[PDB]
């Protein structure tokens, strides 16, 4: 349970923005 | 004192000075002195410990060598870096604009692995700038200085924080090396750890620990005391080495297939591979010290060994448990506490040595990855050591540092002290450090550790307060970059003389005594208790048994520029700071008279400033002349000194120099021979002593204004010299080549009565505003003249020409003789920039008198412009007929808390008249202490008053009742120190006695001739039609925003629009108004400007149809 925080909430946005940029 | 031929300046001090001031310029020379590696530093850092020394360059090569390619079939090695002798001496290098350097040679050797060769070849690395004897560098003829830089030192920093949600204590750590990776060991609001190495979101301590090769049992064994990590191990969810090693690798990349490389190669290529992660020789020391590692060891390495890490880990857990001490197997027990980032024990000073070493390294890291790349694709067995060494990148990097680097600054030299204090400066801003807008007001505040290392008084007033400071007097730079300070260790209340330089770290642990304590002839603290400075920084009070150290003397906190203010302990910090900052701005006068009452730092800061020609070896004068001197040493060979006369400084002042000895005088090593710009008899003299009164005179000195007497103008008492340098160049253009010639297009014949037959003016010509200095002419090209002009040339029988009259004319408001003329030419081997056939420079001198508008200032930060200069006959004159020289106002003294400037005014009178204590039967109570042999002093006698140990409020009052009469026995200044002035204008005497004295004031470099500007119509920028100016261009004033707000608040629409339209941009408006003015018609009413028929086009370019309705 050493999962820190905000890793999922940040990665989902990073991946979404990367997908958008690749869509461009 | 301790100087062969210094003047006799009586002192008011009471204590001794066990240690004498160091080599103020040491921080630059003895600091450089380590990249070259001269034997001087060899012995210096070989006699005081330092088992094995290695120069600055050697420490780079020995980290570069041996060059090894990935094939492992050959190797290159460097060694033995040595320097030849300089090519051209300083003076010549300063004249011909060539950089002052010397050749660098490094023995290089290549060896093959197949069979191997022993090819050794001395490779010429290039030119290397050397440090002059004064501590400055000469680059392209300009004298520049490198400024040390404050930077937090690589190592381990702990800290603690409080969360607002639950309000607990969370203790974080961090390990910051030079050129590596960061791994904070956070401790969240909840548990358990913050292992988030290299800033990847987190990790659990048991992951990295186990991945280091640790069984899950050893963790609970060592780190179980210390149970908070139990939860970390429980919730780690990973069992085994690779089971979490590949997880670390995931969090690192992420998103890649785990392997055996991604598991062990990475970890062994981020902390234990000493080529990508290496904490400099300092960090390897601050870590051992902080933790209790090999500290007793000659240890030399840069790999973050596993052990250290584990230690800090438990350290962290021990902190957020509540404890004081910490120990480790085989390690010396250390105390546990959160470190402070601003404490001067964690903030090192990269001097001029490490900055050059860093540039050399960054260059090698370009010249290195050019051999191993041309080492495989070359003809093997056909390569020689020199065939691989492409040195050029290194010389390019060096030249790119000494230029365009924001830490190599033009030596600010308008007087000796400004030059001396430009060195010794430490700026926390610049490359590799924090910025000026991204650093909160925490690095600016003064820390209780600055005492003895950085002066708190001296600092700029602009947006740099605290970011740029200056070293202290007695301080000294450690071998790593930490600033030391000397203390005297007292053992059992017996003050000894064992001086010991303490750093900032090992000072808090001990107890420091006070400078002025009642020692009784042995070193015993007469009284039972003593003031102290305990670890934390507070000012406690203790018995005379715990005191182990004591300052060597007061004024340790004070810098050099500050240690020259008399009665500093009577001025406020603001005014003292302004006074310390307004001395490096003074100008060198023509007479350079010494100050009547100063401190001991006058004589000992001029001989070190490097502008006083100091006799080298004790000899005897043989011949002197305004140009040079010759000394005949006792052993044959003589030595001739060449003093520089009327040389221009960097800011336009005069660098004059004149001998102070006769043709028979005997001189000893160290004695002064030639005065300097602001020196007098070999000691700082920045201004003149003037008779000053403290009354307000009929409103001419109102709110800091000052009035003077004409005597200061008639008798050249504040006349200064200024030398400006104009320059022009003749290049090759598209139509041809510009020619500097006497011939010129349509021009008179009275504007050529001073140019020599070949253009440039003749030395000695009294030029003025608008005249011509260099005759230049450029090809016109080709055009077509309208009728009116062709019918005009025909009349005057002067066929047109194809040249433009673009000469070099003196700017506005500048005059004075022409001193020197320098000329370089491409046709004469005089190297110059690309596309430049000739380049001429002309020096113009000018003697400026004092004039209303020129700023003045005393030592105590009091300043003001000169508002009125009364004739010598209407000025409050003493009962004898002597007119006061300056008349300062009263209302400025009280509310600024600088009553210091009053005390020296009183004393200034005493030392001018001369006293004799009437104690011919018994020394009066007031003056039974201070010195002996100071109970009488001949009139016009020099004195001194150290910063925090000088005269006393109860001593002046005793020295003010003995003010021997001038010529006829008549005391002019009564006991209180006030005379009875007569009003020179009305005739009758003033009804109340006025304070008068002798004050030492200086003329600052803010003359009106520099500030005064104006512009009727000049040049305009081409892209944006707003006015624009330069050297000889007016420039145009800036009507900002708040001015427009004020204009609108007045309701003045026409004035605002005029300032916005027909004075900035509207090209069809400026000319149409100028024509009207010159013709005498009415100024056309301002319509809608033409800058509105461009917004419509810029919009329509977006398919926006905007129509005016």
């Amino acid at each position: 349970f050493v999962w820190d925080e905000d890793e999922s909430e940040a990665l989902r946005q990073a991946r979404k923005d990367a997908e958008l940029t690749a869509s461009a | 004192n301790s100087v062969p031929g210094a003047p006799n300046r009586v002192s008011f001090a009471k204590l001794r000075e066990p240690l004498e001031v160091p080599g103020l310029l040491d921080v630059q020379t003895d600091s450089f002195e380590w990249l070259i590696g001269s034997p001087r530093w060899r012995e210096s850092a070989a006699e005081r410990g330092d088992v094995n020394p290695v120069g600055g360059l050697e420490e780079v090569l020995y980290e570069l060598s041996p060059i090894e390619d990935f094939s492992g079939s050959m190797s290159l090695s460097f060694s033995d870096p040595r320097f030849d002798d300089v090519k051209a001496p300083v003076d010549e290098c300063k004249d011909k604009d060539m950089t002052y350097a010397a050749p660098l040679f490094v023995t290089a050797e290549f060896i093959n692995n197949n069979t191997g060769e022993i090819k050794s070849q001395t490779v010429f690395m290039g030119d290397f700038p050397m440090m002059t004897e004064k501590g400055t560098f000469i680059i392209n003829g300009t004298e520049r200085v490198v400024v040390s830089q404050l930077v937090r030192s690589p190592g381990v920093y702990f800290d603690e924080t409080i969360d607002k949600s639950t309000d607990k204590t969370l203790h974080s750590v961090k390990v910051i090396p030079s050129r590596g990776a960061w791994l904070e060991f956070d401790v969240d609001k909840r548990d358990t750890v913050g292992v988030r190495i290299d800033r990847k979101r987190r990790q659990p301590v048991t992951v990295l620990l186990k991945a280091l090769g640790w069984t899950s049992e050893q963790i609970v064994e060592r780190f179980g005391f210390s149970e908070i990590m139990r939860s970390t191990l429980e919730k780690d969810n990973t069992v085994g080495t690779d089971e979490a090693l590949l997880d670390i690798y995931r969090k690192l990349r992420p998103g890649e297939p785990p392997t055996k490389e991604s598991a062990q190669t990475l970890l062994e290529n981020l902390f234990f591979k000493e080529k990508r992660y290496d904490l400099a020789r300092v960090g390897r020391y601050k870590v051992n010290k902080k933790l209790g590692l090999h500290v007793g060891e000659p240890i030399t390495s840069s790999t973050l060994t596993e052990e250290d890490v584990v230690a800090t880990i438990e350290y962290l857990v021990r902190l957020h448990e509540g404890q004081t001490t910490m120990t480790v197997p085989g390690g010396v027990e250390v105390p546990v506490e959160t470190d402070d980032i601003d404490h001067f024990g964690n903030r090192r000073l990269r001097t001029v040595g490490e900055l050059i070493q860093n540039q050399i390294r960054v260059g090698m890291s370009r010249m290195e990855r050019v051999v191993r790349e041309r080492m495989t694709t070359q003809d093997v067995e056909a390569i020689t050591p020199q065939t691989l060494i492409n040195i050029r990148p290194v010389v390019a990097a060096i030249k790119e540092f000494f230029g365009t680097s924001q830490l190599s600054q033009f030596m600010d030299q308008n007087n000796p002290l400004s030059g001396l204090t430009h060195k010794r400066r430490l700026s926390a801003l610049g490359p590799g450090g924090l910025s000026r807008e991204r650093a909160g007001l925490e690095v600016r505040d003064v820390h209780p550790s600055h005492y003895g290392r950085m002066c708190p008084i001296e600092t700029p007033e602009g947006p740099n307060i605290g970011l740029i400071g200056s070293l202290s007097v007695y301080a000294r730079v450690n071998p790593f970059g930490f600033i030391e300070t000397p203390y005297r260790k007292v053992v059992d209340g017996v003050v000894s003389d064992e001086i010991v330089y303490l750093t900032a770290d090992e000072e808090d642990r001990h107890v420091v005594a006070q400078a002025n304590s009642p020692i009784d002839a042995d070193g015993r603290f007469v009284e039972p208790r003593v003031l102290v400075r305990r670890k934390a920084g507070e000012v406690e009070y203790v018995p005379s048994s715990e005191v182990d150290y004591m300052d060597v003397s007061p004024r340790q906190m004070v810098s050099v520029a500050t240690a020259m203010i008399p009665f500093l302990e009577h001025d406020d910090a603001n005014r003292a700071l302004m006074g310390a900052n307004m001395q490096r701005q003074a100008v060198p006068l023509v007479r350079s008279e010494a100050p009547l009452v100063g401190t001991g730092m006058e004589l000992r800061a001029a001989i070190d400033a490097g502008d006083v020609v100091v006799a080298e070896e004790s000899g005897v004068i043989e011949e002197v002349s305004a140009d040079y001197i010759t000394v005949m040493h006792d052993n044959g060979t003589r030595r001739t000194y060449r003093m520089r006369k009327f040389a221009r400084s960097n800011h336009g002042t005069c660098a004059n120099q004149c001998p102070i000895v006769d043709a028979g005088d005997r001189v000893e090593a160290g004695q002064v021979i030639a005065d300097g710009p602001c020196t007098d008899d070999g000691e700082m003299a920045l201004g003149k002593n003037l008779l000053v009164a403290i009354m307000p005179w009929e409103g001419h000195n109102y709110e800091d204004a000052i009035i003077l007497s004409n005597r200061l103008v008639e008798e050249d008492v504040l006349t200064s010299i200024h030398i400006e340098e104009h320059e022009i160049d003749a290049r090759d253009t598209k139509l041809g080549a510009e020619e500097i010639t006497r011939d010129i297009p349509n021009i008179s014949d009275e504007v050529l009565a001073d140019l020599d037959e070949r253009g440039i003016v003749r030395i000695g010509a009294e030029v003025r505003d608008g005249d011509i200095l260099v005759g230049k002419v450029t090809p016109k090209g080709e055009t077509e003249l309208t009728p009116e002009e062709r019918l005009l040339r025909a009349i005057f029988g002067e066929k047109a020409r194809e040249v433009r009259d673009t000469s070099l004319k003196v700017p506005h408001g500048e005059s004075g003789k022409v001193i020197g003329i320098r000329v370089f030419s491409r046709e004469d081997e005089d190297e110059l920039p690309a596309g430049v056939n000739e380049l001429v420079r002309v020096y113009v001198a000018q003697k400026r008198k004092i004039s209303d508008g020129d700023k003045l200032a005393g030592r105590h930060g009091n300043k003001g412009v000169i508002g009125k200069i009364l004739p010598v006959e209407d000025m409050p004159f003493l009962a004898d007929g002597t007119p006061v020289d300056i008349i300062l106002n009263t209302h400025g003294v009280p509310r600024r808390m600088n009553i210091g400037q009053i005390l020296e005014t009183h004393l200034g009178w005493c030392a001018h008249s001369g006293w004799k204590v009437d104690a011919a039967k018994g020394v009066p109570d007031w003056a039974a202490r201070l010195p002996d042999e100071l109970l009488e002093a001949q009139p016009n006698a020099i004195v001194s008053t150290p910063v925090f140990d000088g005269a006393q409020e109860a001593e002046l009052q005793g020295l003010l009742s003995c003010t021997l009469p001038n010529r006829d026995g008549d005391v002019l200044v009564d006991a209180d120190g006030k005379a009875m002035l007569f009003d020179g204008r009305s005739g009758e005497p003033f009804p109340y006695p006025v304070t008068v004295g002798y004050m030492y004031i200086m003329k600052l470099h803010h003359l009106v001739d520099d500030k005064i500007h104006a512009r009727s119509t000049g040049p305009y920028s081409m892209i944006t039609q707003q006015p624009l100016g330069g050297k000889a261009q007016f420039g145009g004033q800036r009507f900002g925003e708040m001015e427009c707000w004020a204009m609108q608040a007045y309701g003045a629409a026409y004035t605002l629009q005029e300032l916005l339209t027909i004075k900035s941009d509207d090209t069809v408006g400026r000319v149409k108004v100028y024509e009207a003015i010159v013709k005498g018609e009415n100024i056309p009413e301002p319509g809608i400007p033409e800058s509105f028929k461009v917004l419509l086009k810029e919009l329509q370019s977006l398919c926006l149809n905007v129509e005016v309705l």
